[PDB]
């Protein structure tokens, strides 16, 4: 009873680099395959057929890799999206599988010098022009600037050949222009669907006399707080000297986009020594607003406005601070990277992310599951925690309890979340189970991980499986795939990977397995996991300081920067004032941004097993189909089910 | 006498005259009315889908008061119902002009005084023109006058439904630039 | 007692929509005007008013009632926004022999003389790997000595400023010595001397800044240097400053034109020749001491010094003389330059102008483009000014621009297509006539109920004109476009015969031309109405008839008609007063284009071989200028710095012009009358309990009313206040007048410094001219000054120029306390060059016989004075000549007076009193001019001395016995 399977990418893009597995169960002897691929319609031969000997001594495995050269579309009035046909033929048998694809391929990063612009300002911007493996391409690409109105004021066509990449811009704001948000938008001429975008504001001219600023003693106001919220306000001058005169502050409550000022929060304080705290009461707080209930006017925020005026001038500046977000609990348990299946009889093992109010990590904070009072989980650096529990036997959905017992806290302020799974079917009725665990450490390229294999199913037949298929999963591409072998008798396996650049940010492993059956059907049982790396540079960048530490640089001196970087690497350089860069959070252009762009492309969006041998693959983002019956269901969306 | 002569040099200049200014002016002036009356509707009718549609921010009439709104929905339908009536009125006079003046330049294609000039009226002049000179090219001479006052008075009833139809056009155009403006019910209603 | 807190109470009250209005009502008005009074500016609903007026009397009850800081806090919280600008922004590549993939490179920067954190970001672009970015890197420069020279914008020739210098210690638990001097320069008299050097020891404590101050006298015009040194014991530091001011001479520069002629030898010349005649011009008020400028440019073609122009950025604003900052003033960068680039595309002048200027002639129209984007509104209209009622007129001149500008620049269809529908459905009625809901701003008004119907026959005629080029651009967008124009056509040619005055017309004329409906007796007013088949001019308008000739014109081009067309470019062509050209964009632009099209239209080609001759009365040498069509530039241009009138010989073939424009200093006084305005300004203290700036030492109110002296103004009337030397405008003040619900005023700009003094234009919507519109505002002086001279104030309207008046203020004082910065030898260094300083109280006779002859002098006067005249910046001495000892070149008989002048410094110096008898002798410099009774200025070499009707007798008359003994014979 031979069998042959063949297992490809659910979205095959078009001029990149694509590559299909091919296997073979119970065969004897070189097993020639040859795969083709035609049109959906009509047959036309994009690729020519590619033939791989899956000789024994491989243990009946290969792959063929190939790229779908770009041609004319033949039902794209006709149809939305345009499907490609698949085959491949083994034996006397023949496999086909129906394939979406796609022509959107690379991306573009814009840099911009300031946020905050003036009439007669120029604005100096480049564009980065990057391929699916994040390297440098040539294509022509298209740039417009366009005001808030809709009306674009600026357009140009270039063209990154002959170049790294770096396209330097610069305009020139008139005099007497528009006030407002201003767009910048670019996009390839290939695919014009694409358009990647980013904006800067420009404001009138102002120059405050003196530096004030207003901040809160803690970051968030607990609810049942009774100190109330402590303000403390400074105001100095920029050549050294404090200031002081007398402040107004009054406080408010933002909500959406809307702001409430409360009228019984308005308070006089004398500033002597560049120094003033003021206090807003709960009493306050509660009566302003109609609403009685305590817990209901969370996720509301806190802001608070100053003004100064000193004693002799009559100089003013005004400064507020905005934010301050109302919560009942410091920290937050988040559901995101646990899977939401479980299998009956196996052990389940969940991770909960502990984040500030703001969104950092957390970093020491025990948690715990409620009812059973497990090992308590010290957050790691990453701020996620791994907690594992026994299932039941019992077919029935799961429910599980967590909750933070961080000390020298109050049992209210400690957080709370549930969360809920539904078993897994057996197509057979035979309870058989594949679980993969992975330790989970600050694992980054340079580091090998252990991964253990794990398998249920009754002692009837277990001969009859001695190795396991794995694949791995990083941007899309299938980056790696091979065997495990398992001796008879042997329920665990331990499978050494190891952690490269190539793995960078994150991938998914899939492990799955088949067997005889004994009703007659060919079983197969699959499972998958998600492992995360550390975001991080492929190379290294370095900016030191060339010059001996002497003394501080004086202005007008002459001095050195000792810049390190890869063989071969074009170097851009901008100067840009402390305080435009940390008044500014949003366009950050850093490496995790670049990341989080990249890895949201991403054509699996699940976080861990599916419900059916059918759903972990296409979960994982994999076709899985052979000459029997056992078939994957087609995809018909580009985007990932939406929530 | 010359002055035979000179009166028939002013008639073969006013028949002349008439045939080929007259004539095509006073056809391209009666097939406007339609053109008018259904733009005019047409433009009612926008600015009535405008008001209170799918979308708002319809310069100061988002924020109109929800009771001016229905009177304004109001004259708005009966300014359009009146105004189409006065359609087919106009088509009919257009053909019939175009016909009339078909004829006449056939009839005219069939068939001293520099200093008078001056006179610049070839309205109804011909047949009185002839009553002095007379006090084969004589006989068409007669229809030309009757078919000129039938074209003048088919090209008066069309003069007559544009003139009324201003009445119900007007109301509709004034209230619009009236309430388009910081204008609260009261002049709004009190003018309606 | 705590007012702001009742202020902020009674604002609580009302909705988010009547808030304004009670926000601005609790703010104080600068003027004294009532709340009643200041209800009528507002121009909200009947809703807002009545919030106001409750405000307001609640307000002033409770002030009135009270009588701490009260001041409201802002809601709308505001952030720095100037930063320092960017720098190190260059890309390199790193090629150096690597090291297991680390390869080394060493950077060059020069850092910024500033003291701020500075942050340097890399990012990496590598092929084998990617893109990869690196952390900022953070420099902190800062120094421990600074010092900071403050000087104002301009000070007047002979004035006394005080000026200093800030010194900043950025050290902490130790004190600073610093040794201070100020180095000498002839150019002004400063404390320290040649001989010896001014310097003084100061200690500056820690974290606090010190003030040094000194005190200069400008005595040189022009841009003059000051730098001051400071050297810190104990550290070696020699840092100084160095800073460039400007002395600017006693007056007002004014530019004026002498002569503007055209040549033409064949047609207007008699015998192929034409000889032209320019008299001097009339420089009668011409400041003493100071030098005039006369400029002769010969122009080949009536429209080349424009077509220059239009191409160049630089020259490009210098085409008007009135500034730029509303809505239509805005489109000086496109309608120009477009034309320009047209006449030069018909017309095969590219390759002599140059080709490669046409991509910067683009440039141009585009940032014109991007700016006039400014003041589209939502619904595809453009207003007058920001967030204002939409203007028909405003906006048929955007859409013609538009149109226009298509064919050149990327001009987007969405904003002209949907403008021109506004245009026909919105604003145009059923009958065909286009209304206006805004502002009028060029004089379409109706004149009264008989001529109502001109402003609409006017409108219409130019949006009819307006929307005719814009028919083929978007045609199928906008379908009811040809009926409106069908429906407009017809109402103007239904009622061109009743009309009147000329411009209406001269445009209804164009319009049915362009459509082709100008003929039988229509054609008649059109040609009939010319006077002296040559313009079209009303009375009381000088810029209005230029632009209804320039249609005439096109009127005529279009109709076909050469034999009467060449008459009427002879008299636009002479019809630049202002400067050296137009002023008013519009008639500017319309004669441009008129002369252009003229010049592409037609018959027959005049070639250009018009040979100058020059010969001026002073030089000897004679110019000869050709003018040929093949030279690549047809402009021409001399330069002298002498008032006289010379004489110029054409001949040959071509129609040029010549233009001759005097420049010269006028003395300051009030205009003897104004055209139709009575300007009003009053300088006033204030209050010493108002709480003044940090760096300002004195506050004054400054009030400017006026009113128009017509029926009606209407218009928009600009204001125009040169500021003084150390004063400045308070910003809040201007602030609060524009953006304040009561809106006094449209615009105030505060930023332009075309004239050496600060200038403050203010934009006004209207003038009333039933009553009088009034505004006030506060100032500030920061530096301390004496001897002030006056500042000035205009108010002129914008389309028609010639309606102005300017009116002259001065800081009161009225003190003979004669304060003057000196204490004991800085006026010694004043009065050193006010005139011929004596060696002694009375020197013996040998010395002053020795003195009196000698080759420079001519004249010996001894005359006894009759009057005196106060005055602030130049004193004046009727005088009576009794005795005549030797006569200068000018003739004067006995009892004949001649005025003297001196400067204002030398009033304590001659110590002159009326009745008094006295002798002097002087230098041929100081007559002045050639007017009958030439006036004598006192110059350095004018010798005085009192003659008595007692050893002082004595001596005095023993002196004068010997004064006339002899005729001077050596």
């Amino acid at each position: 009873s031979p069998m042959y399977s063949i297992i490809t990418p659910n979205i095959l893009r078009l001029e990149s680099e694509e590559t299909m597995v091919l296997e073979a169960h119970d065969a004897q002897g070189d097993v020639p395959v040859t795969v083709t691929v035609h049109d959906f319609p009509g047959k036309k031969l994009v690729l020519s057929s590619e033939k791989t000997v899956l000789t024994p001594a491989t243990n009946h495995m290969g792959n063929v890799t190939f790229t779908i050269p770009a041609n004319r579309e033949f039902k794209s009035e006709k149809g939305r999206n345009k499907f490609v046909t698949v085959q491949a033929t083994f034996g006397t048998q023949v496999v086909e599988k129906v394939v979406l694809v796609s022509l959107q391929s690379g991306y573009l990063f814009i840099q911009t010098d300031k946020t905050i612009y003036t009439p007669g300002s120029t604005v100096l911007y480049r564009i980065f022009t990057v391929n699916h493996k994040l390297l440098p391409v040539g294509r022509t690409v298209m740039v417009n600037i366009e005001n808030p109105e809709g009306i674009p004021v600026k357009q140009d066509s270039l063209s990154s050949q002959n170049q790294l990449g770096v396209l330097p811009l610069s305009w020139d704001i008139p005099e007497l222009v528009n006030m407002g948000q201003w767009k910048i938008r670019a996009y390839y001429e290939n695919s014009p669907q694409q358009v990647f975008s980013t904006e800067f504001e420009v404001k009138e001219y102002v120059l405050p006399s003196f530096e004030v600023i207003v901040e809160p003693t803690e970051k968030f106001y607990y609810i049942y707080n009774e100190k109330g919220l402590e303000v403390t306000i400074t105001a100095r001058f920029l050549y050294g000297k404090k200031v002081e005169g007398t402040a107004f502050v009054i406080f408010g409550i933002q909500d959406g986009e809307q702001r409430i000022s409360l009228p019984e929060s308005l308070k006089r304080i004398p500033i002597e020594d560049g120094s003033g705290e003021v206090v807003l009461s709960r009493k306050v707080l509660l009566d302003g607003v109609q609403n009685p209930r305590a817990e209901d006017l969370v996720g509301k925020s806190l802001y608070v406005s100053a003004t100064v005026i000193l004693h002799s001038g009559s100089d003013m500046v005004q400064a507020e601070r905005s934010g301050i977000p109302i919560v009942t609990s410091p920290y937050q348990i988040h559901f995101t990277k646990t899977p939401k299946y479980f299998k009956p009889g196996m052990p389940f093992d969940l991770m909960v992310f502990v984040t500030n109010p703001d969104g950092s990590p957390a970093y020491r904070v025990p948690v715990a599951v409620q009812g059973e009072d497990t090992v308590q989980s010290l957050t790691q650096g990453d701020g996620v925690a791994k907690l594992s529990i026994n299932t039941h036997p019992s077919q029935k959905p799961l429910s599980i309890t967590v909750r933070t017992k961080k000390q020298e806290l109050s049992e209210a302020e400690q957080a709370t979340r549930t969360m809920q799974a539904l078993p897994y079917s057996t197509v057979g009725n035979s309870n058989n189970y594949l679980h993969l665990s992975v330790l989970r450490t600050e694992l980054r390229p340079g580091e090998t991980l252990n991964v253990n294999f794990l398998l249920r199913m009754d002692r009837a037949h277990e001969a009859k499986i001695r190795y396991y298929t794995y694949l791995i999963m990083n941007k899309g591409r299938l980056l790696k795939a091979g065997r495990q072998v398992r001796e008879p008798g042997q329920d665990l396996v331990v499978l050494p990977l190891s952690i490269t650049t190539d793995f960078i940010p994150s991938f998914r492993l899939v492990a799955y397995y088949t067997l005889i059956g004994a009703s007659g059907q060919r079983e197969v049982v699959a499972d998958s996991v998600w492992v995360d790396v550390k975001d991080s540079c492929v190379g290294s960048l370095v900016v030191k300081s060339g010059q001996s530490e002497d003394r501080q640089p004086v202005p007008g001196q002459q001095m050195t920067l000792k810049i390190e970087g890869d063989h071969g690497a074009r170097v851009v350089l901008v100067a840009v004032d402390k305080g435009v860069f940390v008044l500014n959070k949003k366009n950050k252009l850093t490496q995790s941004k670049i990341w989080d762009v990249v890895e949201k492309a991403d054509i699996g969006c699940t976080p861990g097993s599916g419900k059916d041998y059918a759903g972990v693959f296409s979960d994982a983002g994999l076709t899985f189909t052979s000459s029997s019956g056992q078939q994957t269901a087609q995809r018909a969306e580009l985007q990932c089910p939406q929530p | 006498t010359k002055e035979g002569a000179a009166a028939l040099c002013k008639m073969k200049h006013l028949a002349d005259k008439v045939a080929k200014e007259r004539s095509q002016e006073l056809k391209d002036r009666t097939q406007n009315f339609a053109g008018y009356i259904e733009f005019e509707l047409y433009r009612i009718d926008y600015w009535l889908e405008k008001l209170n549609g799918p979308k708002g921010r319809k310069d100061g009439y988002a924020k109109l008061s929800d009771s001016d709104i229905e009177k304004v929905k109001e004259i708005f339908n009966k300014a359009k119902d009146g105004i189409t009536k006065q359609l087919p009125e106009a088509k009919k006079a257009g053909e019939e002009a175009g016909k009339l003046h078909t004829e006449v330049k056939k009839a005219a294609e069939n068939a001293t005084s520099y200093e008078e000039n001056y006179d610049w009226s070839a309205n109804a002049l011909q047949v009185a023109l002839n009553s002095w000179e007379d006090v084969e090219w004589q006989t068409p001479y007669k229809e030309t006058v009757e078919k000129l006052r039938e074209l003048e008075d088919a090209y008066q009833r069309g003069k007559k439904a544009h003139d009324a139809m201003l009445g119900y056009a007007n109301t509709a155009y004034a209230v619009n630039t009236k309430v388009e403006q910081e204008k609260p019910l009261t002049e709004v209603i009190a003018a309606a | 007692v705590q007012l702001t807190e009742k202020r902020m109470d009674k604002v609580g009250k009302y909705p988010k929509e009547l808030r304004k209005c009670c926000e601005d009502g609790m703010r104080e008005n600068p003027m004294r005007f009532s709340c009643q009074r200041r209800t009528r500016f507002i121009s909200l609903g009947e809703a807002c008013k009545k919030v106001f007026l409750d405000c307001c009397n609640y307000i002033t009850e409770l002030r009135r009632q009270h009588a701490d800081e009260d001041i409201i806090a802002e809601e709308n919280i505001v952030s720095r926004s100037e930063f320092p600008e960017s720098w190190l922004w260059n890309v390199e590549d790193l090629k150096e022999p690597p090291k297991n993939g680390i390869s080394t490179k060493l950077m060059n920067i020069f850092l910024k003389d500033s003291i701020t954190t500075w942050e340097i970001l890399a990012v990496s672009m590598s092929d084998k790997k990617g893109i990869c970015v690196a952390d900022p890197f953070e420099v902190t420069v800062m120094q421990d000595f600074f010092i900071d020279l403050r000087l104002p914008y301009s000070v007047v020739r002979n004035e006394q400023v005080e000026i200093r210098a800030v010194l900043y210690n950025y050290r902490q638990n130790q004190e600073l010595k610093v040794r201070v001097e100020l180095l000498h320069n002839p150019a002004f008299c400063s404390l320290a001397t040649t001989k010896r050097r001014h310097q003084q020891t100061v200690t500056i404590p820690p974290k606090s800044s010190l003030s040094v101050p000194y005190v200069i006298v400008p005595l040189k015009t022009g841009l003059q240097e000051v730098e001051v040194k400071a050297a810190v014991y104990h550290h070696f530091i020699s840092d100084g400053v160095r800073k460039s001011l400007k002395v600017v001479p006693e007056g007002i520069r004014m530019n004026k034109t002498v002569a503007v002629r055209t040549l033409d030898p064949e047609r207007l010349g008699r015998e192929g020749v034409q000889k032209e005649d320019i008299p001097p011009a009339d420089l009668s008020d011409q400041v003493p001491d100071t030098e005039s400028e006369t400029r002769i440019l010969l122009q080949g073609t009536p429209v080349a010094q424009m077509t220059e122009d239009a191409v160049d950025a630089e020259r490009l604003k210098h085409l008007i003389v009135t500034p730029s900052g509303c809505g239509e003033q805005n489109m000086i960068g496109m309608t120009p330059t477009v034309i320009a680039v047209h006449y030069l595309d018909e017309t095969e002048q590219w390759e002599k102008f140059g080709l490669e200027k046409r991509q910067g002639a683009l440039e141009l129209i585009k940032k014109g483009y991007t700016q006039q984007l400014a003041f589209r509104q939502p619904s595809s209209a453009f207003a007058a000014f920001v967030k204002r009622a939409p203007s028909t007129w405003l906006t048929a001149y955007v859409v013609k621009v538009f149109s226009l500008a298509v064919n050149l620049i990327a001009i987007d269809s969405q904003v002209l297509c949907g403008a021109v529908k506004w245009l026909i459905l919105e604003k145009q009625k059923p009958d065909g006539v286009f209304q206006e809901d805004a502002p009028v701003i060029h004089q379409e008004m109706i004149g009264g109920l008989r001529n109502n119907n001109e402003k609409d026959m006017a409108l219409t005629a130019f949006v009819l004109i307006s929307l005719q080029e814009a028919k083929d651009i978007c045609e199928e967008q906008v379908n009811s476009l040809p009926g409106s124009i069908t429906k407009a056509g017809d109402f103007l040619e239904a009622n061109y015969m009743n009309l009147q005055r000329s411009y209406t017309v001269a445009i209804a004329g164009y319009a049915l031309a362009q459509m082709g409906r100008l003929k039988g007796p229509l054609l008649n007013k059109f040609l009939t109405t010319a006077k002296d088949k040559n313009r079209w001019e009303d009375p009381g308008k000088q810029l209005y008839n230029v632009e209804a000739t320039s249609y005439a014109l096109l009127a005529l081009l279009q109709l076909k008609d050469f034999d009467f067309v060449p008459p009427v470019v002879r008299w636009l062509n002479e019809q630049r007063y202002y400067g050296g050209g137009y002023g008013s964009t519009q008639a500017t632009f319309m004669v441009f284009q008129a002369l252009a099209q003229y010049q592409k239209d037609a018959p027959d080609h005049q070639e250009l071989n018009l040979d100058v001759s020059l010969q001026l009365p002073s030089r000897s040498s004679k110019i000869t200028h050709r003018i040929h069509w093949e030279s690549a530039s047809l402009l021409r241009s001399e330069e002298t710095k002498e008032n006289e009138g010379f004489t110029v010989t054409a001949e040959g073939k071509g129609q040029g012009t010549l233009s001759v424009v005097t420049m010269y200093h006028a003395k300051a006084k009030d205009q003897l009358t104004c055209n139709k305005f009575d300007l009003k300004v009053t300088i006033k203290p204030a209050p010493e309990t108002e709480k003044r700036p940090q760096d300002a030492k004195n506050t004054m109110i400054l009030e400017i009313c006026t009113r128009y002296r017509g029926d009606q103004d209407a218009t928009m009337s600009i204001l125009d206040i040169s500021m003084m030397t150390g004063f400045a405008p308070d910003t809040d003040d201007l602030k609060q007048l524009a953006n304040g619900v009561d809106r006094y005023i449209s615009k105030y700009e505060l930023d332009k410094a075309f004239s050496d003094r600060n200038t403050l234009i203010i934009y006004l919507d209207k003038v009333s001219h039933s009553e009088d519109d009034c505004l006030a505002f506060k100032v500030h002086q920061y530096f301390n000054v004496e001897l002030i001279q006056p500042g000035a104030v205009k108010v002129y309207a914008y389309y028609n120029l010639e309606e102005s008046c300017t009116r002259f203020y001065h800081p009161e004082k009225e003190d003979g306390k004669l304060n003057k910065l000196c204490r004991d030898e800085l006026c010694r260094c004043a009065e050193e060059n006010c005139f011929i300083q004596k060696s002694d109280d009375k020197v013996t006779l040998e010395e002053r016989l020795d003195k009196a002859c000698e080759p420079g002098v001519d004249y010996v006067y001894k005359t006894r004075l009759v009057k005196v005249q106060l005055s602030n910046d130049f004193d004046e001495y009727i005088m009576a000549i009794e005795q005549t000892i030797k006569s200068g070149s000018d003739e004067v008989q006995v009892g004949q007076q001649r005025t003297f002048i001196s400067p204002i410094k030398c009033r304590e110096a001659l110590k002159l009193e009326e009745k008094k008898h006295y002798l002097m002798w002087g230098l041929s410099s100081d007559f002045w001019g050639e007017k009958p009774n030439l006036s004598y200025i006192i110059g350095k070499d004018t010798w005085v001395e009192h003659w008595p009707e007692q050893k002082q007798c004595q001596d005095l008359g023993a002196f004068t016995e010997s004064m006339v003994v002899f005729g001077c014979p050596n």
